[PDB]
């Protein structure tokens, strides 16, 4: 595997540092590495493809070295080189793709394809070099069993979930109390509603709570917390819990009272914030708990008083809410986020070549399904597959 | 160092000899050359390398720094105004080519002539010659008047060579030149030609 | 051009690796490259500026080189160097800016300025070196007529468009049916409304559809699709299509029924998703088609039934919607996005120097206007201009 | 690729300049080139076919050189040569065809087949020669990214489109006003009709306009423009816009008034002609706009007056029209035209070998579909495929 | 002039036969020719442009000859060459264009531009070679005085002419007899009409005739002759001869009777065809005469009899016609046709550079005007200008 990596940084730092002009001395250290490769390869034979709509292609090697002679580089030098690179590019592409499709339950971590299995061979190890590409960097550290870690912008930790829970309801759905939410990606919006505006509630306050359990721990998270859930601030006609009928939600929004956000790790409070809106840091957590209340306004102007009668019908439904967004965070496990193309690359190659559903990944590499049941096997396969996608993107985008 | 000549055996021979162990000669030819083939593909002990890089950077500077030999000459068949420099006094030097083709003497000589130059000279056209070259100083105020500098050239063609191409400079100082019936008469130096040797 | 590039990575890798102390043998390979430059330059004269409020500064070259010698670097060494760098910096800046304003209908892909035209000259090619900066990387691969590609977080593919289409309307605007939307940047929000709540519609279902045609194909797109269009979930007073009067929109939101998103390429469905909210992948498309329906609730509690009478006046307007956001994608053409400063750099330099409107770009480099009529000439000029901005940002931010 | 080219001009200039008689001296320069080939080939092994109904064939090389001895040529010399040529012919045919079927989205420009991919190899480049065949000529110039260009007689730029637009209509379709047209290939015919003969129109003149947007710019176009649209000068029964009924068109033709043809490029008028019929030149355009009017005759003999009453029924329908034909033009992109067999060759080879529909080209290489959505990928594939067809036609017709 | 020619075939056969990989000996004979040029050139300076919007650029020569690195060229060899070619290309373009705009009444058959006048000089003749380009081929043969000759597809010999001639008419235009036609390009359509259907005509037959005089003799013409003039087979409202009113034409078509086509040369019948439709050959003619008759049907079914009453009103107008198209022909004078781009090239260069109207050519190089008054001066200038356009198209399209 690491082998694979090199193959690319070789080509990149190649198709990059080798051009009509420059001095030999700037590539001397490079040129070498290169040749070294050609050698190890030549003589060997390969095979890629064979699954689904993926073409089968065989490759052989028999190439000349490089003129370690000149003081500068003449156009002619390049072209005779670029011609050799292009065969490797078109190669690697086919190599990546071929191993970017196969999955495996037992050992979903190690190589699969006839192409790569052959590379992990010892006789090729004579090629590793410059592993500064964030992903491979972490691939190694994990082999040696040590503390890994990646960086994500608007990570994708929450499987899509949009629902409600009626804590007080009745057939007519004319005096409900409960919460409704949307957990998706890196965002959570939750609203607590009480049709009665806490008219008969102790201290005229109704307590609400929303708990979200992450499938993986996030550390170093920069988070935006804002009062109100705009998504649940407008009139709605919703299906009843049993699907037998529809209820009416006509919200009027009040400020959430006694807001408390807790970021817990294994049941322990790691970070807690009381009514702090804006930017907050959650340094290590696997669970978020949002507690907030609706407090009936003790003093009301006529217009307000008119919305909240002492007796039904309750026509304006008191609602309080919160919005929480994880802007960035670090995770020890690979995840999809709003910036990296890994998930999209893997999903795209599989879709383009009509790769059949396998035993590990959900149909279509569906993110929600994947993160909902993020088993060790899915994670090992995902990491292998994401690391390969990242190796491929160094040359082919 | 573009020395497209020795490279093969030459170095190899000395190499083995110093190694003592064996008596060259009986070294099959596929051997000595193959030996180079492998040698040419290695780094270079920083020491070694580090120095060459240095020599090359100053190479240019040395060459023009010398007292004998300058890099090429120019012909313009246009009465030209002799320049003046504190050190050489009144001379015909040019510190820069630009505006006239360049003809790698080295290239010509090594590869035979097609007279491209022969035609340009014949219909008398502005042209330049580049590389290292012989040299000649002269004090004969008169000389300049005689237009000697436009002579030497014709040569080349007959002999198919260009070694015998000593060009001319006029170290005309207001002194060591018995020939000074010059500044006594209103006048200005009409050199039909000058050279590249940059100033020390 | 590529020439230009070097000039910088030269200086960066310079103003960076040349500090009081470091060991020489870390820059040996570098030092060289540097000198090589000075040489090629010395003996040349340049001129930049001359347009609008852009100064016309003149430059000459005549510099000594650098001792190669010394195990380690002494302070004195640096300062005598930094002094030489600063002249090149202040130079390049003026060079970039001068070629970052001129546009040419014809060859808007070729060099313009007297400054650069002179660089593409052959005698300067001896300076090229280390082309790994994502942009130049792609500049080359294109000049050779090959497959390019870039990376963008929240790309800016949709020209701003905020409007509506009334499929059923009448003078009083008291029983409308149609859609309203906002396409902007990487986001689309669209709502379908039916004042009658499909009371007389076949199967009590009203079909809606929203089609968006991209000006450039996006591949590898990671997309968030969510039900509801919050932007169109509140009461509005809107101007009529003819601008003669204003209508009232009083939405009540229902879940979009039979949601189907199609990502098409040249009329062909490449990806299709049926009612899948959350994160989805669209691997290659030039068109997005969102189809969704409003289905009159077959069972209604009294409160709901009251909103939807059998006869006008229709006072609560049934609305269903969708929100789609392209988090990341790859495009073969340069585009503005939410992270890169290229567009802003180009636009800013032109604004600061009062550069007159030219024949290629819309006034103010207006993004909406640019992407709406993204002609080949605008794209070639944009790419040239974006690549220069990226070269400049390696040294000057 | 260029490689391929040679292979042929080699054979042509061979099967042509080599015959029972002539002097050696006329082929000396040729003979050489030839041999040079045999060498480079011999030892190598190939494979063509394998897709659809295309046979798989393997080829090996082991051939003798040519007698560079003789003065003149004796019959015997030829026959021993022709025998060697025939193996190459039957070869190339199979090579062309094999690469003339495969398509590819990502890189639809470069080679596909195992046969050709091997040719682009460096070790074969030792064969290029005499690239005066118009197509290859342009293939190169495009690699170096420069101004290309082809020549066409009756080009095929307009996708088939035959329709109408009713600007004034009513259920009975007894008093219509609008236009009907046929855009196909290199021709446009458009008619403007007004059942009322502009009886109530300002200045008794009805304005018409027809705009056609080319998918590619045409330069240097020689065009025939004639008044009248014969295709729309006869009685017709046409389907209504909604397909629910049929209307009657009973034209009577009048001369088009104030004819103005504009050839625009990016919205700018490049050429404009006012009422000029016959041959006109349009030097560079991507759009054609034809504007013409129907002017009610101010003076009418009884027979004419009788056709145009002041009140309905309107039984004779005043019609004015134009016919425009692009005889020849130059395009920077390959196109089908009325003389070249490229499209037909590619389409024919695919049909004969039952080649399955691929990811790039429309089913059956349908021209209308192709030109309607002439994407960059389709154009690159089309050019590759057209260039190969042209290489093949040098030997096999 | 011929000089000029070479310059190109030099470059073409150059930018073509000089590629990365061809054996030296395949260009030995060529290389030479090339160098020879450089020599003759270097030293002399040129001026192009200096008219209308055409730029005045100054060209100067200072080039090194061509090496000869043995055994197939190395990439490096090419690039150092291509760099030299590109200066000549960009040169010639400017040379052609500069002489492609100047006209002269007196001697408008010789060189005008300062650029070319200098080329006809003797010291340059040393370049001329391979005069196989059809146009130059004929340019020479004319300088010596001999049988020239060009080839055209759908030649453009007929100036646009669309009119009618009423042989019998009256104010009401209710009983007309005459002909109407369209002569344009290579086609003629003519119809003979008799409102009375020859009711009072001798032998119930009305004779018609249409004569067209070519401005230049056409030889070897392949012609399609078909009965009927579709263009004049539909109802029309036409302006009267004096423009004071409009008449009604309501044709009903009968087969043309006793059709006789004569192709005359100087009043002599060279070819004559009696009622022969399809493909006919006219080998040498300057005039075409079409004679045809309308013969009242001696036997008529009721439906037919009803169209042709013994007394007015005559409501169905008996019409007979012919269509003649010159598919191909040879002309001793240059002409525009449906395949060659010469006229379009000349017209386009003049339009692009805003070249002022001169003393020879009609405004806009209008074809109809040109061919209508095709004076010797216009022809000599046209030939010079067409030959230059053809030289230019060998390199620049
Ligand atoms: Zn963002
Ligand atoms: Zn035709």
């Amino acid at each position: 595997m690491d082998v694979l990596y090199s193959l690319s940084k070789t080509l990149k730092d190649a198709r990059d540092k080798i051009v009509e002009g420059t001095l030999y001395s700037n590539v001397s250290d490079l040129i070498q590495q290169f040749n070294q490769m050609i050698i190890t390869m030549n003589g060997n034979e390969f095979q890629t493809g064979g699954i689904g709509n993926l073409p089968i292609r065989n490759w052989n090697f028999d190439f000349g070295l490089l003129g370690t002679t000149l003081l500068n580089l003449d156009a002619n030098y390049v072209e005779t080189a670029r011609n050799t690179i292009d065969y490797f590019v078109d190669f690697v592409d086919n190599v990546c793709m071929d191993e970017m499709v196969r999955e495996s339950q037992r050992n979903g971590i190690a190589p699969q394809s006839d192409s790569l299995r052959k590379l992990s061979g010892i006789k090729f190890k004579r090629i590793n070099f410059d592993n500064s590409s964030e992903y491979i960097e972490n691939w190694n550290l994990q082999n040696r069993r040590q503390r890994t870690g990646f960086t994500f912008h608007k990570p994708n930790i929450f499987p899509y979930s949009a629902s409600f829970t009626l804590n007080r309801s009745q057939p007519a759905h004319d005096n409900l109390m409960g919460t409704m939410w949307l957990n998706a990606g890196s965002e959570i919006q939750v609203a607590g509603f009480d049709y009665s505006c806490a008219i008969n509630a102790p201290a005229n306050i109704q307590q609400f709570e929303h708990i979200v359990q992450l499938r993986r721990v996030l550390t170093t998270a920069t988070i935006t917390l804002l009062p109100d859930a705009e998504r649940f601030s407008f009139p709605r006609v919703i299906n009843s819990a049993d699907g037998a009928t529809t209820w009416y939600f006509n919200p009027v929004i009040l400020r959430p009272n006694n807001v408390e956000v807790e970021f817990l790790l294994n049941g322990q409070i790691i970070n807690t914030y009381q009514a702090r809106f804006g930017t907050i840091i959650a340094r290590n957590f696997d669970t978020i708990r949002l507690s907030f209340q609706l407090m009936r306004p003790p003093n009301m102007t006529p217009a307000v008083a008119a919305l909240f009668p002492n007796a039904q019908p309750f026509e304006h439904h008191a609602t309080v809410g919160l919005t929480l967004r994880i802007e960035s965070a670090v995770c020890e496990s690979v995840l999809a986020d709003a910036s990296k193309t890994m998930l999209a690359n893997v999903t795209s190659v599989r879709q383009e070549y009509a790769i059949p559903v396998g035993p590990v990944f959900p149909p279509g590499m569906n993110w929600t399904d994947l993160i909902t049941n993020y088993s060790p096997s899915r994670e090992d396969n995902l990491q292998r597959v994401f690391t390969v996608a990242s190796i491929r993107s160094m040359l082919v985008k | 160092l573009n020395l497209y000549q020795k490279k093969m055996k030459s170095i190899v021979e000395d190499f083995l000899k110093r190694l003592q162990i064996f008596d060259i000669s009986r070294v099959p030819d596929d051997q000595m050359y193959r030996l180079r083939d492998r040698l040419r593909l290695l780094p270079v002990e920083i020491r070694r390398l580090d120095i060459f890089n240095l020599i090359l950077m100053n190479m240019e500077q040395i060459e023009r720094a010398s007292d004998k030999i300058a890099q090429g000459v120019i012909i313009a068949y246009r009465d030209m105004q002799l320049e003046r420099d504190e050190m050489y006094g009144y001379v015909n030097i040019a510190r820069n080519l630009d505006g006239f083709q360049q003809i790698n003497l080295e290239e010509l000589m090594r590869t035979g002539d097609y007279a491209q130059i022969t035609n340009m000279l014949l219909n008398n056209q502005p042209v330049a010659l580049v590389g290292a070259l012989p040299f000649i100083t002269d004090s004969s105020v008169i000389s300049l008047v005689a237009k000697l500098d436009a002579t030497v050239f014709a040569q080349i063609v007959k002999l198919r060579k260009v070694d015998t191409l000593k060009p001319i400079l006029y170290k005309i100082n207001s002194d060591s030149n018995d020939f000074y019936l010059v500044a006594n008469y209103d006048w200005v130096p009409t050199s039909t030609t000058k050279v590249y040797k940059q100033i020390p």
